[PDB]
């Protein structure tokens, strides 16, 4: 039984950790979107990069 | 004037798409722009010369 508590406690720590991945109100890792494309050169081309769930 | 340079009063942007179109609408205004105040510029050497001439 403390082995399961000790379990539950830290996948409880894994969910709210990768909760809180935000940088400046946007995230990658959470799950939040898709992906995020950036700029590449001044004609607005992008440089997308996949989002990966974590 | 923006309305001789392919833009609007009113023109905006209101997602990140219709700013990426935004783009090449400010790219051709300005060069529509530039191309016009290069013309203004040559006929005002021309003026220029035949004022040199007419003297």
């Amino acid at each position: 039984n403390a082995l399961k508590s000790d379990f539950d406690s830290l996948r409880d720590q894994i969910e709210k950790a990768a909760t809180n991945a935000k940088f400046n109100g946007v995230s990658i890792a959470d799950g939040s979107t898709t992906k995020l494309t950036f700029l590449a050169n001044s004609d607005g081309s992008g440089f997308t990069v996949n989002a990966k769930t974590i | 004037s923006l309305a001789g340079i392919g833009l609007t009063t009113t023109s905006t942007f209101t997602t990140a798409a219709a700013a990426k179109t935004m783009i090449g609408t400010i790219d051709t205004a300005l060069q529509t722009a530039t191309n016009k105040l290069a013309s203004l510029g040559t006929s005002s050497v021309g003026l220029d010369t035949h004022l040199t001439f007419v003297g």
